[PDB]
């Protein structure tokens, strides 16, 4: 009698949805919020860290922004245990392909790789599944920018913009009236910082505690390039935006 | 032996392959295709050991044409002969070594300029105006570098071919019974049944 | 509750309740003794009759490890039987390496490595058997009996089985019979007696005596069966002492 | 290099010339042929010095498990392991062998164990290569139950003749004592066996 | 809690968190104190030993290990819970790293393989992970001073001045009010030496107080000359007797 | 290539050139032969110079982490007992001519490895190529109990000698000093029986004498952001 | 499982997995298709409902296994990312080792032996 | 309730795996001593008295792990046995590889590996046995180390396993705080043994007699255990004073 | 009372009670009478079917020439071992050159039926075996039993009503022994014997199997109008 369910994953749950999924997207509300913005002349990737007053240095680390290659990016929202194993993986399955092919991976295999990777602990095995979600931010010589969103549930769909953590549908609904197709690099860091001030319940949102990187067009010859931005630079947004 | 010609002209790209397949002594067939077709802006040939190279442009097709199919484009042909040389850079580290040339060759639909990249059996990746294998290609080297120029049109090429074929057959005594020449251009694969 | 559910975990009481559950194991069959000498070592164990459709010399449980190491056991028959088997690949694996018989003091390690270990693991039952061995090698005569739980100790003579409370006060008359032991003969006569006295429980079916001795006064360090007139000597003279 | 061993009264001594030859050079002439495998147990090693010492040593921590877990070695005992291991490697590894100990029952024993291996009780052991010149020597003068001080000399005299002529045996010639008073090791000057 | 979803670790909790966080995270606050702070001059570290019987050996038990002789530690936890991760950090560091970088790993790589072993055993139905924190601390001349604390979820992250163990919270308020970057080394050392005091008193001798520094290069511990390419550890331990100047000059 | 090493009271001390020679043609002038495995025992190798610093990094990475473990000074035996295990691990395909000196608490002694993977013992031991030359040199040197300062002496004339006669030997030699009780001294460029003489002749070619097709820039850095 | 055990049937002959795997169809997006005569007619329903999705960068539900064979499902597309890979590896294996165009009997017993291979597996869904 | 009486963790924070484990070495009721002395080490545990156990003359509950290396433990037999014959091959390996003696830490802290895998591990139980190192190093000198059942282990100028151990170390407390050295000032073993036997005696509260002691001897360069006529004969000595 | 469902935990009557269940197998199987001589062997089984139609499945399993054995109890777990034991007769007459003997077979029995029992999980074996075969000891019956007890007796009988031919089996003993050499004495005896356990059954030549084996007669299986002269 009974005597199921509570080691293997395999077992379906009683609403169809396996609840270690529906678990792990409350781990996910937990963590902070990232809102992607996906254009024409780049991608903008902003997050609010956890970690908080003075004691903890933040402008050397940033758990939200990890480089993959010049061209794709990501950001960390969820668990960092689960996550951890996913950007060693994805550096290892890009450059497999630029060894092999000499090319840069585009996004769509790149991410069917590692959402194979979360479905095959709900396949073999009684194994976790990830329950972080990641945003990849990528350029391709075919379809240009792609931005898309890595569920616990293993799958992934295109967003122009895309919002994790609290107030998810919010604030999907503030970029869409925003939203243009003209909208340029700096167009799109005003409304992102405006969103994301709102949506969240701390609005002060200083230069050490909140992670700002966007990709850019404008470089040199076309080309992609990555800037990381300082807290630093970081404090001179709140100045252009006179937020603070 | 097995004679693999080609030649990148101005608006197009000019790949040969041998007809006649000798197995030992006698000729078992004079008419037979030794290239395989990857995607219809690429054209690729093969030769050295028999039933090798038969086998080895096979799954190479099948992994670009399943790559391809996956992102819903098709593979470029620059990242193609980088496929090859990772195949044929183990295929030498194996217990089983494969000795195996190519001619990759082709119209870049983004470029919108033609390609061709030479590969040896030692699956070196080379890019080269002209390219040939086996012995015949010793006396199509020089009298292609003193003929023929970026401006020269397919037509021409195909005079030219013509006469390098007669040389090749007067000077040494193989006979291949012709070659079957396939124009790659933008306009997708050409066959010419004039050879 | 999680402590009487699942075995090979650790309870309040300092004692698994696998434990308890493997002497009763033990406890439930015939009655097993033994008796070590200043020559070698006696077995002795009850033969239980079902009825007299079972053929005699056939279902002996006694195996013998070469010719020096006898074997004897109480509990579960599958169970005594298949760690029987264990050491006999485990005696040989000595004798292969080093080419010399197994010594007894540590013979008793090969066959814990199987008991010992199945305690520790869940995936594999613990053996619910008690295994009484010995012989004589270069080091001398030894008597070993080795405890379901894993533990096992050395014994001049030991008691096993539903009648192991009996025979064990018995054995300890024997000590004050002689102080060096009893001889080969004299211990055959004086263990058939205790097994005569351990039937009163198993009257309700037939048993058949079942004797097995190594010692190296007429077998010069054999273990054999007791045969002949030396078995029919035994019987006669503990029936008059039981009358 | 040419071992051998002599049993006595009271026991057996064990020696080995200490040069060690590679082609006509000679690199160390002090190298130890005995390796310690146990206090009352040695064994000779003659030939190439690499599969003999991976052999020994090998076996050195076999009587380790079997002392504390069995017990007390003995001669016959600790010579069979070195045959289980020479004979799975007689083709990978080609070493010359000799295991002789003592014991407190069965006073000395010599085991000849050939290159792939064997136990064979003998009086005497003979291998190595300036050995070749010792075996009518050493048979004639060879008596039973021999002395204590008679047997030093004559194993002194039998290396003697394989070391003055023979180039590859030779060196300072090491003899050990083993009995149950104990273990002594003796050191003798060429020049000693040189003049007799 | 002791839930169905409880039965194997690996899998979530209804709580929204993993219970074998929660429960690693029960031990942390149990613990002895320690600590750690990163100056201009050197990083500080202090920590008092777990109170044993008086017949145990202080000098045996030690609360600092040296991963690389560049880069010290201290933790607060069981014993036993420190060697393991001791013994496999280590072990990468000159496999994955000395090896094929022919150089030690600075303290950022090291500290990465350290979380990643502690990640392995949070997948693992079986295999539990530990609940002891890691504080890791080092120097080198391109990321220079680092300290970093890593939690049992699996994650580090940096800290300028922090605490681990029951004098956690007592010493959160602390180290930061008395404590900035503008002051030094041997300001650090007094403080940290007053931070302990907080949370407990009782002895403040060195014998059960184990404190640890970390400087330049020193030569003398480096035991050879060399090429000028190599030089010293830069950890440097302090002794019974000069843990005891600094309370008579506090 | 010709090292030595000598054993005095305090310590050993070890003797080794710069010289790697390639074939008929010198590949390196400036070559260290001194490997690294623990800070108070230093060795030196031989043979091929490829396979030894790879089976020094392999050691380097295990006994150090064993002398972390025990927290203690490793024994000398131990250095030697892992290379013999070494080359069985390799079956003995990888030639290696080492000498291993060192001390520990029990003292200082001497060993070397062979490439069967054969160890010997002994006060004094020669290397290389020149093993023969320098080893013939000390025979009439021999002296029980040597100082320290003779004990340099002494091996700087092995070595010297062998560089006026082998070839493969010569250019700097690094001498290693290891006292009980006190750090390693590395000497290095101790010895330079080289000396490197002026040109007669100016061979400097004015700029303009070679012939240059076309020229180009790269950039190495990162691409600007306006 | 630690003295648990894995194995499920239940009295009515059908096991709680495919129970609720059903569930996840019918929860899902609906799917529907036509077979004309000169043609098939394969609908599919996606959700635009939410904020700023772009179809062109989105996989398409409606996938191309072969030239003349295509393949259209209903349900979470994370299931899709591998099933959908099989079939077709195996349609390029297919007109390798037989040299023969894809059957669409042959690779529908594939497809749907993927699924008949996990059930009869323990440890697998 | 059932991850709490299993390996899994518990609310509390620590495991009810390790207590159980302790409870049951106090089951055995047998207490044990050891001090180290100067030179060498002696261990001397309470031997339950024998009647048919192994041999009248010995009854071994020290078990020798190599030369020089002595081994006490408390707790399960059948537990002892396997953690008895892993320290064998471990210390066999060891002197192959490194050609030296097995040392007091790296024994125990190997040992207490060991009980960390086994927890992490569902289908096997850790040891639930007090596990006692002894051994005199010759550059460190006598060294003891005990590690329990938690893993933990440090040295201890003088340990004791059993339920009467918290009289055992507070009547040894003082003896070291009175000399003010953490040995024994006599450098020669006889007169150790005969220390450590009175000390356990005011301890216990009970004497003991020859079949009642069994007195490890850890020395330099040798290891032996005194037999009946060894021990006996320390008695004799003390009841003459 | 969960030590029912597990295998690896000690019951506290000190024995598992899943063998007990598998005991019921045997009695709820088809029944058979067995005996034995110093010369042939005879086993007397009874065949079954579902339907009236349904044909009479053999449950006798030919291992060797010499050797044959009669299954009562669960499909599955019978003809499993029967592979065991027919590469085990082939092992014996190939490497040793020699029939296998009756307590070899047994206790390679016991030790694969346990191995699956005392594990985890695995696949316990509850089918009840009678081997008979011949070599130069003669004949011998071994019972085989799912508890791991492997007994050599004359004869016996298992399944339903097992006591009516225990009852005859024992009273004639000694009558049985005696007579050797005779195989219609013997086929004939277990005839009587299993007409006691059957209740309610009429005996065929269909429902019956006859099957004898020994020194001068070797193994042949009697169906059809072979067992009407012993009936």
């Amino acid at each position: 009698g009974s005597r199921r369910y509570d080691s293997r994953t395999t077992i379906f749950s009683p609403e169809g949805r396996l609840y270690q999924v529906e678990y792990a997207l409350e781990s996910i509300s937990h963590a902070g919020t990232a809102i992607g913005i996906m254009a024409s002349d780049g991608i903008v990737l902003a997050a609010e860290r956890k970690v908080t007053s003075t004691l903890l240095e933040q402008d050397t680390s940033t758990e939200k922004l990890y480089k993959l290659n010049d061209k794709i990016a990501v950001a960390v929202a969820g668990l960092t245990a689960d996550a951890e194993i996913l950007i060693n993986t994805a550096r290892i399955h890009a450059q497999n392909y630029l060894k092999t092919y000499n090319e840069d991976i585009p996004v769509e295999i790149l991410v069917r790789r590692l959402s194979d990777i979360k479905q095959g602990y709900t396949q073999h095995g009684g194994l976790r599944p990830f329950g972080v979600s990641f945003i990849y931010a990528g350029y391709d010589d075919r379809y240009g920018y792609q931005l898309y969103t890595s569920n616990p549930s293993g799958n992934y769909t295109g967003w122009k913009a895309i919002s994790v953590g609290a107030n998810t549908s919010a604030a999907q609904t503030l970029l869409q009236m925003d939203y243009k197709d003209d909208m340029k690099v700096d167009d799109a860091i005003e409304l992102a910082l405006k969103t994301l001030s709102k949506t969240t319940d701390s609005s002060a949102l200083t230069y050490d505690r909140l992670e700002f990187a966007t990709i850019r067009k404008g470089a040199n010859d076309g080309e992609v390039y990555q800037k990381i931005f300082k807290p630093q630079e970081i404090k001179d947004i709140l100045v252009k935006t006179g937020i603070t | 032996m097995d004679i693999i010609l080609g030649i990148r002209v101005q608006d197009s790209v000019i790949l040969a392959s041998s007809k006649a397949v000798t197995r030992g002594i006698s000729v078992l067939k004079d008419s037979d295709d030794k290239t395989r077709q990857l995607s219809p802006h690429t054209l690729m040939s093969f030769a050295g050991e028999a039933g090798d190279t038969v086998q080895f442009a096979e799954y190479i097709q099948a992994n670009i044409q399943l790559y391809s199919i996956r992102e819903d484009y098709e593979l470029s042909p620059q990242a193609v002969s980088s496929f090859v040389r990772q195949e044929l850079a183990k295929s030498i580290r194996s217990r089983r070594p494969y000795q195996v040339n190519v001619l990759i060759g082709g119209y870049d639909k983004k470029k919108n300029k033609p390609e061709l990249y030479q590969i040896d059996y030692l699956g070196t990746k080379v890019e080269l105006p002209y390219g040939a294998h086996g012995y015949s290609g010793f006396y199509t080297f020089s009298l292609l570098d003193h003929h023929y120029r970026p401006d020269m049109t397919t037509e021409e090429g195909l005079d030219l071919l013509k006469l390098c074929v007669q040389e090749l057959e007067k000077r040494m005594p193989m006979d291949f019974k012709g070659v079957i020449v396939k124009i790659v251009d933008k306009d997708g694969i050409r066959q010419v049944d004039d050879f | 509750t999680g402590y009487d559910l699942s075995n090979s975990v650790f309870s309040p009481d300092g004692r698994n309740f696998q434990v308890e559950y493997a002497v009763k194991a033990v406890e439930n069959g015939t009655t097993s003794i033994g008796i070590k000498c200043n020559d070698g070592v006696v077995f002795a164990v009850e033969k239980l009759i079902t009825s007299k459709l079972l053929v005699p010399q056939k279902n002996v449980k006694i195996q013998v490890v070469d010719r020096h190491i006898g074997c004897v056991y109480s509990g579960l028959i599958p169970d005594g039987r298949h760690l029987v088997n264990r050491g006999r690949e485990e005696a040989a694996s000595f004798k292969k390496l080093y080419k010399t018989p197994i010594p007894i003091p540590a013979f008793a390690d090969r066959l814990g490595q199987y008991v010992q270990a199945h305690t520790l693991y869940n995936s594999v039952r613990p053996f619910g058997v008690s295994t009484i061995f010995g012989g004589v090698d270069k080091n001398g005569a030894h008597l070993y009996m080795l405890e379901p739980s894993g533990s096992y100790w050395g014994y001049k003579g030991a008691a096993t089985g539903k009648g192991r409370q009996s025979a064990k006060a018995e054995l300890e008359k024997l000590v004050d019979h002689h102080p060096e032991g009893l001889s080969a003969r004299e211990a055959v006569k004086q263990a058939a007696k205790i097994i005569y006295l351990a039937h009163e429980d198993n009257k309700e079916k037939d048993f058949e005596l079942e004797i097995s001795w190594c010692s190296l006064s007429e077998t010069n360090g054999l273990h054999k069966f007791v045969k002949g007139d030396l078995l029919q000597e035994a019987i006669d003279f503990a029936q008059k002492e039981i009358n | 290099t040419s071992i051998m061993a002599v049993t006595f009264k009271d026991g057996v001594i064990l020696g080995a010339d200490s040069r060690t030859t590679t082609g006509a050079y000679i690199a160390n002439r002090v190298t130890d042929k005995l390796t310690r495998v146990h206090d009352k147990i040695w064994c000779c090693r003659s030939g190439s010095a690499a599969d003999t010492q991976a052999i020994a040593d090998i076996v050195q921590y076999h009587l380790e498990l079997y002392t504390s877990q069995y017990g007390t070695p003995s001669t016959e005992t600790a010579a069979s392991v070195f045959k289980e291991l020479c004979y799975e490697n007689k083709d990978n590894l080609t070493a010359g062998i000799i295991v002789a100990g003592y014991d407190d029952k069965n006073k000395g024993e010599v085991y000849t164990i050939p290159l792939g291996g064997s136990v064979h009780k003998l009086p005497y052991a003979i291998a190595g290569s300036g050995s070749t010149f010792i075996y009518g020597y050493c048979d004639k003068n060879f008596r039973e139950n021999m002395s204590k001080e008679e047997t030093v000399d004559f194993i002194k005299h039998s290396l003697s003749q394989a070391i003055k002529w023979d180039g590859s045996s030779g060196g300072v010639i090491r003899m050990v004592v083993l009995t149950a008073a104990g273990v002594e090791r003796l050191i003798f000057y060429p020049d000693e066996y040189e003049q007799l | 809690m002791t839930d169905r979803y409880s039965f194997s670790l690996t899998t979530f909790s209804p709580s929204g968190k993993l219970g074998q966080i929660d429960y690693a995270l029960t031990a942390v606050k149990q613990g002895v104190t320690s600590l750690g702070i990163k100056a201009t001059n050197g990083v500080v570290i202090a920590t008092e030993k777990k109170s044993s019987s008086p017949l145990a050996m202080s000098e045996t038990l030690s609360k600092v290990s040296l991963l690389t002789p560049d880069i010290g530690a201290v933790y607060s936890g069981m014993g036993p819970d420190y060697r393991v991760l001791v013994d496999k950090s280590r072990k990468v560091a000159h496999t994955s790293y000395k090896r094929i970088y022919g150089e030690y790993p600075p303290t950022k790589l090291l500290v990465s393989e350290v979380a990643k072993i502690m990640q392995e055993a949070t997948q693992s139905g079986g295999v539990r992970p530990f609940g002891v924190s890691l504080l890791i601390a080092g120097h080198d001349e391109f990321n220079g001073f680092s300290l970093y604390q890593v939690d049992p979820s699996g994650s580090y992250f940096p800290w300028k001045a922090t605490a681990i163990g029951k004098g956690s919270v007592a010493a959160k308020t602390f180290l930061e009010k008395r404590w900035n970057d503008e002051l030094e080394l041997e300001d650090a050392i007094h403080i940290a030496l007053l931070t302990l005091k907080e949370s407990v008193e009782g002895e403040f001798n060195g014998d059960t107080i184990e404190l640890a520094i970390i400087g330049d290069e020193n030569p003398d511990l480096l035991g050879y000359t060399g090429i000028p390419t190599d030089k010293g550890p830069r950890f440097r331990k302090l002794t019974s007797q000069e843990i005891n100047d600094r309370l008579e000059a506090l | 290539t010709t090292i030595v090493g000598v054993k005095f009271n305090n310590g050993v001390v070890i003797a080794a050139d710069t010289r790697s020679t390639q074939g008929p043609i010198v590949a390196d002038k400036n070559c260290a032969k001194l490997h690294r495995i623990s800070p108070k025992i230093w060795c030196a190798g031989a043979g091929t110079a490829a396979d030894t610093e790879a089976v020094t990094q392999l050691i380097g990475s295990n006994i150090e982490l064993h002398s972390l473990y025990t927290s203690r000074e490793p024994r000398v035996v131990s250095a030697l007992q892992m290379l013999k295990q070494h080359l069985f691990k390799y079956q003995g395909h990888i030639g290696a001519y080492l000498i291993v000196a060192g001390v520990d608490p029990t003292g200082s002694h001497l060993f070397s490895i062979h490439a069967h993977g054969s160890t010997d013992v002994g006060y004094y031991l020669s290397l290389g190529s020149g093993s023969l030359a320098a080893m013939a040199v000390l025979e009439s040197h021999w002296k029980q109990d040597l100082t320290k300062e003779e004990a340099i002496k002494l091996a700087s004339d092995a070595i010297q000698a062998g560089i006026w006669n082998d070839l493969g030997s010569g250019s700097n030699v690094d001498v290693c000093v290891m006292e009980i009780g006190k750090d390693a001294e590395y000497l290095r460029n101790y010895l330079t029986p080289n000396v490197r003489e002026e040109k007669q002749k100016s061979y400097k070619f004015p700029r303009g004498t070679t012939a240059v097709l076309k020229e180009s820039i790269v950039n190495i850095c990162d691409i600007q952001e306006e | 499982g630690y003295d648990r055990a894995l194995s499920i049937f239940s009295p009515d002959g059908h096991i709680f997995q495919v129970e609720y795997a059903l569930e996840a169809v019918k929860r899902g997006t609906c799917a529907v298709g036509v077979k004309g005569k000169n043609c098939v007619v394969l609908g599919c329903e996606r959700r635009s409902t939410l904020k700023l999705q772009d179809t062109r960068i989105t996989p398409s539900k409606v996938s191309k296994i072969d030239s003349h064979v295509v393949l259209s499902f209903s349900g979470l597309n994370a299931d899709s990312r591998i099933l959908i890979e099989k079939a077709r590896v195996e349609a390029q294996s297919h007109r390798l080792t037989l040299e023969d165009p894809v059957t669409v009997e042959y690779l529908t017993r594939y497809v749907a032996g993927v699924q008949q291979r996990y059930t009869q597996s323990g440890g697998v869904r | 309730g059932y991850d709490r009486h299993i390996t899994i963790f518990s609310p509390e924070g620590r495991l009810y795996q390790v207590e159980y484990a302790f409870k049951a070495t106090n089951q055995t009721n047998i207490n044990s001593l050891a001090v180290r002395g100067k030179d060498c080490t002696v261990v001397i545990s309470q031997k339950k008295v024998p009647d048919k156990l192994l041999d009248p003359t010995t009854v071994s509950y020290i078990f020798c792990i190599s030369r020089t290396i002595g081994m006490v433990v408390n707790g399960p037999i059948p537990d002892a046995r396997n953690a008895a014959l892993r320290a064998k091959a471990e210390a066999a390996e060891f002197r192959y590889k490194y050609g030296y003696d097995m040392p007091c830490d790296v024994l125990a802290k190997r040992m207490a590996n060991l009980s960390q895998i086994y927890t992490q591990r569902a289908y096997m139980r850790p040891l639930g046995v007090i596990l006692t190192f002894v051994s005199v190093d010759e550059e460190l000198g006598p060294s003891i180390y005990k590690t329990d059942p938690a893993g933990y282990y440090v040295g201890y100028k003088a340990t004791a396993t059993g339920p009467k151990q918290q009289e055992i170390t507070t009547n040894l407390e003082n003896h070291f705080k009175k000399s003010k050295i953490d040995h024994i000032n006599e450098e020669s073993w006889e007169k150790v043994v005969e220390f450590a036997i009175t000390h356990m005696i005011d301890a216990l509260g009970t004497e003991f007699s020859k079949n009642d002691l069994e007195v490890g001897v850890a020395t330099k360069d040798k290891f032996f255990t005194l037999s009946a006529e060894n021990i006996e004969e320390r008695l004799v000595a003390i009841a003459e004073q | 009372n969960n030590y029912d469902g597990d295998t690896v935990t000690f019951s506290p009557t000190g024995r598992l009670f899943q063998v007990e269940y598998a005991l019921e197998a045997i009695k709820q199987g088809s029944v058979t009478v067995g005996l034995r001589s110093n010369t042939h062997a005879v086993l007397v089984a009874l065949k079954r079917n579902a339907d009236e139609l349904s044909s009479y499945q053999k449950k006798i399993i030919k291992c060797d020439e010499h050797m044959g054995l009669s299954l009562a109890g669960l499909a599955p777990d019978a003809r499993v071992l029967s592979n065991y034991l027919r590469q085990q007769c082939n092992y014996s007459s190939l490497v040793f050159n020699r029939k296998l003997a009756v307590e070899r077979a047994g206790h390679l029995l016991c030790d694969k039926a346990q191995k699956n029992t005392q594990s985890y999980g695995g696949r316990p074996y509850g089918v009840g075996l009678l081997i008979i075969g011949y070599d130069k000891s003669g004949a011998h019956l071994l019972e085989f039993q799912p508890s791991g007890n492997v007994t050599e007796l004359y004869g016996t009988a298992i399944g339903a009503r097992s006591q009516g031919a225990k009852t005859y089996l024992e009273r004639t003993l000694d009558t049985f022994i005696k007579i050797d050499g005779n195989p219609d004495e013997l086929i004939k005896a277990g005839v009587e014997a299993i007409s006691q356990s059957l209740r309610d059954e009429s005996l065929t030549v269909d429902n019956l199997s006859i099957a004898i084996v020994g020194k001068d007669t070797p193994f042949t299986i009697y169906d059809g109008e072979a067992v009407a002269k012993y009936i």
